[PDB]
C-alpha cells in the first residue's frame, strides 16, 4: 500500500510541475505582448506620420494690414499671403 | 517550498482532498481563459500590424 502522505506529495510535486510548465508558457505569452506593443507603438506612429505634408519656408519682407504679408520663399518667387489667426 | 512540504506531509488528507485541489482547478481554468484570451489578442494585434 503506498502511503498517503507519499501519493499526496506526488499529487503535489504534479501539479507544481504543471503549473510551472504553463507559468513559462505565460511569460512567453507575456514576452510577446511586451515586444509586440512597442512594436505596434512604433508601427502606428509611423502610419501617423506618413500622413503629413512639409511647409515652405520664406521671409517676411512686410506687412500691408492686419491679414496680409509680403513674404519671399527661398525659391526667388515672393508672395502676398495670410497669417493664421492666433499667431 | 519548506512550508508547502510540512502542509503536504502533515496533513495530507485536511489539504489534498479539498484544498489543494481545488485551488489548482481554479487556477489553471483562470491561466487557461487569461492564455486564450491572449492569444486571441495577439492575432488580432498582429493582423493589424502586417
Amino acid at each position: 500500500m503506498a502511503d498517503p502522505r507519499d501519493k499526496a506529495l506526488q499529487d503535489y510535486r504534479k501539479k507544481l510541475l504543471e503549473h510551472k510548465e504553463i507559468d513559462g508558457r505565460l511569460k512567453e505569452l507575456r514576452e510577446q505582448l511586451k515586444e509586440l506593443t512597442k512594436q505596434y507603438e512604433k508601427s502606428e506612429n509611423d502610419l501617423k506620420a506618413l500622413q503629413s505634408v512639409g511647409q515652405i519656408v520664406g521671409e517676411v519682407l512686410k506687412q500691408l494690414t492686419e491679414e496680409k504679408f509680403i513674404v519671399k520663399a527661398t525659391n526667388g518667387p515672393r508672395y502676398v499671403v495670410g497669417c493664421r489667426r492666433q499667431l | 517550498e519548506q512550508d508547502g512540504i510540512g502542509e503536504e506531509v502533515l496533513k495530507m488528507s485536511t489539504e489534498e482532498i479539498i484544498q489543494r485541489t481545488r485551488l489548482l482547478d481554479s487556477e489553471i481554468k483562470i491561466m487557461k481563459s487569461e492564455v486564450l484570451r491572449v492569444t486571441h489578442e495577439l492575432q488580432a494585434m498582429k493582423d493589424k500590424i502586417k
